[PDB]
């Protein structure tokens, strides 16, 4: 039982570590993008009517 | 002995359920798709920067 | 005779499993940070999606 549970936890850790490495840069640049994009889209939308 | 085997199985299944959103291929696949759609859109916007600026 | 056979078989199995546990403990100190890493990863995804 102990060996089997340890093997599964190790696999889970490996998977989480690989994801953290790639998600951290995207979350940090999110808020400036969303705000710049929304302002841009609203400005563009006012020229079509 | 039989109780012990089934108890282990239960414990394993419980661990898998609790971590499925971040680990299972199904859920990870859905996140990929959403990200690819946005990429393509941004590529397009960057390609038409001049026209959009003029407008 | 049956009991003799069963005990011998189990002893052999116990030694084999002991060798496997000694190889797995050389990797585990760092586990005190799992639930925290999972929630961190989940939170990053929720923010992006």
């Amino acid at each position: 039982r102990d060996l089997t549970l340890l093997q599964r936890e190790e696999r889970l850790r490996d998977l989480i570590e690989k994801q953290d490495e790639v998600l951290t840069p995207v979350v940090t640049s999110k808020d400036p993008f969303k705000d710049n994009y929304t302002t841009f889209a609203t400005a563009l939308d006012s020229t079509r009517h | 002995a039989e109780i012990n085997q089934k108890s282990l199985e239960l414990e394993l299944l419980r661990l898998e359920k609790e971590t499925a959103d971040i680990t299972h291929p199904l859920y990870l696949g859905q996140k990929h798709q959403a990200l690819q759609a946005m990429n393509s859109h941004l590529e397009a916007v960057l390609r038409e920067k001049r026209s959009l600026r003029q407008r | 005779q049956l009991l003799i056979k069963q005990i011998r078989d189990m002893r052999s199995e116990h030694v084999a499993l002991q060798n496997q546990q000694k190889l797995a403990e050389k990797v585990d100190r760092k586990i005190s940070d799992k639930d925290e890493n999972i929630q961190k990863t989940r939170c990053m995804w929720n923010t992006i999606m």
